[PDB]
């Protein structure tokens, strides 16, 4: 779920 | 072990701008306000010395007289001999007056004068006499 | 350098001394007469030049001592010792060369290395050199860590680091060669863009750039000759010091403006009494020329008395009149005296607004450098590793810096996806927990003699702590890790069909309106051979912009773009990414700097390895367990690619000391 826990930040972030 | 050319540091001036946070703001502003004073002094003696150039204008050319050059004498009239005395009776010691009042005595010639008429013209008193004024 | 003087150049060794690591390898040597020193130093330089002169394969003992010359090669167990020496702290046969002696398959001792990154990937190469069994942990699904290179179609950008800052004593030298990298010169010729758009001026270009490096070395001289290192018991930042310093210079301006026009008020003043006499003496005169007169309208003939009172006023107005005249002449001088005062005033200010405006651009670049602004620097210790500047002109990979990392994964056990937990290091060896990132249920355990720890220094700084050490590190090491300074910078790259800039151009810089966004979008890179240009982000700027999105941010670029090259030369881009180190979790920042407060000694702390106390009570307890590497550990090369690849080195030496015993000693 990490992998899928810091894309979603990453692209809570990226907008 | 001295600051770049132009850079002004020194050990005094370092430790009057970090004494505070705003001491440098104080240093700042009282320079600044120095700087209004001595600028508004150079605008009152600005127009103080331009109401005394106006006071001077055209100069002392109306009172200038044509000053008349006449060839020294060796001979001493009577006439001569009485402005001479006249002359130490007002100027006391000053030769190159006492020689621009007779006007053809150069100034070696009145303290000649001096010493030749030494007790005929009594100039000795006439020089005390003067000496209370 | 050139020869076998330039060989010890090219690996940052002096060529006339035996280094402290020298002497403690070779003490008989160093203590003993200076005929064998110079042997010895010889040998050295001379196996450092034969791995140079051909580092794609391995130079091997034998090699060493055919190509050699007599009397040299007559002590074959110096040339051994010298050769293993060199073999095992990585000055020759590391990187990626052909193998001749090829590895044993009897392995000894285990090393877990956490993180692939420059570091660890050097560190695992030259252990799995030494025949040591190592494997990798690295979270991301990536080699190469900071290293990070961006590929779509052909277009290529570098988000980690792109330059290699010269290759005089770089091994980073001998890894190009090792490589198939295509390295560019970089034209340091930048044009600045104000805010509205318009160029800067060269000449006053140069001026500021000058007024910097001047700033700069009066803060160098603030701390040095006058100890300005501490400040109601704080550390001083170069930021302090640059205000500081930029203060005393408005300062000084004001001082010279009130000692001018104080000479002008004394000028003036004189001026005054002058008139005030003049005036005088014109009364006095107008007054002696009527009784002048009135004495002589006395007509002749008059006794001697009216005579000489005629001739005595003519002549005290005489003397009177050339009073006035001498007193008039001091009048037209004081007059033309002041007339020069007042057309030469001294300087207006220190600098004007436009000027203080382009100094902070280039204090942005400055906190680009060092990726912090500079009221975090130290100001006794930000320029320490200065010396240590390798000789050339920069440069940059055109092909992507990834291709060093990937090139040195070749052959090891790399376990991505794998986030390292829990580091237990014991008297008996280690044990590391991990985690699979895709799904974190999952868990592995991996047992070994000897851990390495290559995570960043923004992780080790991480609280609450995303890595556990059992038992907990000592706090020498944990202060150490408080004390360093991580900083933060970011990139954007903007791929667009069409090149609308200068080509010649490799970059340029955009002036910011205010001192706080100085660092916001402040430089443009063309340096990839195709349509793409990277915008650079720092200072506080750097922090700031990674709350703000993608859209925002490239829209920002592209407001600058358009204010300099024309509103419609600019397309809007078909690709774009922006970097945000700060908040990638596997790094929490870009790199390291010498904080306010901090040394190159924290540095060498972050380097030492721990030793576990012991399991027995009353135990003997030699060996040390847990050992550091990267970016952060190296002195005299921190915050560089080519730092993190000699810390890697180190390390596998002194892991390899330590397990394999040092055979090149006795
Ligand atoms: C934006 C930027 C630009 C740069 N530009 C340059 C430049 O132009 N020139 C230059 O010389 N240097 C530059 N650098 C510095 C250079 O990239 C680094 O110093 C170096 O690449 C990092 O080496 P390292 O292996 O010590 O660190 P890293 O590569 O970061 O090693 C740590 C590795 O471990 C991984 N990891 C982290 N946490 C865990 C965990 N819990 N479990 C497992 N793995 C983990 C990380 O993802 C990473 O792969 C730049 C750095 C940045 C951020």
């Amino acid at each position: 779920s990490e992998e899928e826990r810091n894309a979603k930040a990453e692209k809570e972030k990226k907008l | 072990r001295k600051p770049p050319k132009g850079m002004f540091l020194s050990q005094e001036d370092v430790e009057a701008v970090s004494a505070n946070a705003t001491a440098a703001t104080t240093v700042l502003r009282q320079l600044d306000m120095e700087l209004v004073s001595v600028k508004r002094q150079i605008q009152n003696i600005k127009q103080t010395n331009s109401a005394l150039k106006e006071k001077l204008d055209g100069g002392i050319e109306p009172y200038r007289l044509p000053e008349v050059i006449q060839k020294c004498n060796a001979r001493w009239t009577t006439e001569e001999q009485l402005l001479a005395v006249q002359a130490i009776r007002k100027y006391g010691r000053d030769f190159q007056a006492i020689s621009d009042v007779i006007g053809n005595k150069s100034v070696v010639q009145v303290k000649n004068f001096f010493v030749n008429y030494r007790r005929r013209f009594n100039i000795d008193e006439v020089l005390q006499e003067w000496e209370a004024e | 350098p050139s020869g076998v003087e330039g060989a010890a150049f090219q690996s940052r060794l002096p060529h006339d001394r035996m280094t402290s690591q020298e002497a403690a390898c070779f003490p008989d040597i160093i203590s003993g007469p200076q005929q064998t020193q110079k042997v010895f130093l010889f040998i050295r330089n001379r196996t450092l030049q034969l791995w140079l002169d051909n580092p794609k394969i391995q130079l091997t003992f034998e090699a060493t001592l055919q190509q050699l010359e007599a009397p040299y090669n007559s002590d074959t167990v110096l040339v051994h010792r010298v050769h293993s020496y060199l073999e095992r702290h990585g000055l020759i046969n590391f990187g990626i060369y052909k193998r001749i002696k090829p590895l044993p398959t009897k392995k000894t001792g285990k090393v877990i290395i956490i993180g692939s990154g420059v570091s660890g990937l050097a560190a695992a190469r030259q252990l799995q050199s030494f025949g040591m069994d190592v494997t990798l942990l690295e979270a991301r699904d990536r080699v190469g860590g900071r290293v990070a290179t961006f590929r779509k179609g052909n277009y290529v950008a570098d988000l980690g680091a792109m330059v290699v800052t010269g290759l005089g004593g770089n091994p980073m030298a001998v890894v190009s060669k090792q490589v198939n990298m295509e390295l560019a010169k970089i034209k340091q010729k930048c044009p600045l863009y104000e805010a509205n758009g318009q160029a800067v001026p060269k000449e006053k270009d140069e001026m500021v750039e000058q007024e910097f490096n001047r700033l700069l070395e009066a803060t160098s001289y603030l701390s040095h000759q006058l100890d300005f290192n501490v400040l109601n018991n704080k550390p001083v930042s170069l930021g302090q010091a640059l205000e500081v310093v930029i203060q005393l210079q408005e300062k000084h301006v004001k001082d010279e403006q009130i000692e001018h026009w104080k000479k002008i008020v004394k000028t003036q003043e004189e001026l005054k009494e002058l008139l005030n006499k003049m005036v005088n003496l014109k009364e006095k005169i107008k007054e002696l020329h009527q009784q002048y007169k009135e004495a002589s309208e006395v007509k002749p003939p008059r006794d001697i008395t009216a005579e000489f009172l005629v001739k005595s006023k003519h002549r005290d107005l005489t003397a009177l009149c050339k009073e006035y005249d001498e007193l008039a002449e001091t009048q037209g001088k004081l007059e033309e005296k002041l007339q020069e005062l007042e057309a030469n005033p001294p300087s207006d200010v220190y600098l004007s607004s436009r000027d203080r405006q382009i100094l902070d651009w280039h204090f942005a670049n400055l906190e680009f450098a060092n990726a912090t602004p500079l009221s975090t620097l130290s100001l006794k210790h930000w320029d320490q590793d200065d010396d240590f500047e390798f000789t050339g002109s920069h440069l940059t990979v055109r092909n992507g810096y990834s291709c060093v990392p990937v090139a040195l994964a070749e052959g090891l056990d790399i376990k991505l996806n794998t986030a390292v937990r829990q580091v237990r290091y014991t008297a008996s060896g280690c044990e590391v927990i991990a985690v699979n990132t895709r799904s974190t249920s999952q868990t592995f355990i991996y047992k070994c003699d000897a851990v390495l720890c290559t995570l960043p220094l923004g992780v080790l700084k991480q609280q609450p702590p995303a890595v556990q050490f059992v038992p907990p590190l000592p706090e020498w090491k944990t202060s150490a890790v408080q004390r360093m300074g991580f900083g933060n910078l970011n990139k954007v790259v903007l791929c667009f069909d069409r090149v609308f800039w200068d080509p010649s151009v490799n970059l340029f810089g955009h002036v910011g309106s205010t001192t706080a966004s100085r660092g916001e979008l402040f430089l443009f890179w063309n340096l990839y051979k195709a349509p793409i240009l990277l915008a650079l982000v720092a200072g506080e700027a750097a922090g700031i912009m990674e709350n703000i999105s993608d859209d925002v941010i490239v829209g920002r670029c592209l407001a600058i773009l358009k204010g300099i090259f024309g509103s419609s030369a600019v397309p809007q881009p078909k690709e774009t990414v922006v970097s945000r180190w700060r908040a990638d979790p596997w790094a929490r920042g870009s790199y390291s700097y010498v904080a306010a407060g901090s040394s190159g000694n924290d540095y060498d702390l972050m380097a030492q390895p721990i030793t576990p106390g012991p399991s027995i009570p009353g135990a003997p307890q030699p060996i040390p367990r847990l050992f550091f590497a990267g970016e952060h550990t190296i002195r005299n090369y921190p915050a560089t690619v080519h730092g993190a690849l000699l810390s890697g080195l180190r390390e596998a030496g002194r892991i390899a000391d330590q397990f394999l015993g040092a055979m090149y000693t006795l």
